[PDB]
């Protein structure tokens, strides 16, 4: 139940191909 | 760009077919509203002659 340091608690804590395949044809 | 311009031009032609299909409705709808004023105008043939 000893308290822990605060600077230790703060220390522990498909859409591509749909358009590419359309860009190669036209 | 030629592949995109030619893609847009058939889309431009697609909106041309979209255009006149509305315009051929507007000529009809103008007529019935005009026909609402023919029968209004034909009343004045008799009322003024009275």
């Amino acid at each position: 139940s000893l308290p822990i340091e605060d600077n230790y608690i703060r220390e522990v804590v498909s859409k591509l191909m749909e358009c590419v395949n359309d860009a190669v044809q036209t | 760009l030629g592949k995109v311009s030619d893609k847009s031009r058939e889309i431009s032609e697609k909106y041309i077919e979209e255009s006149q299909a509305i315009i051929q409705e507007l000529v009809k709808l103008t007529m019935e509203k005009l026909e609402s004023k023919f029968t209004k105008l034909c009343d004045l043939e008799t009322q003024l002659e009275m």
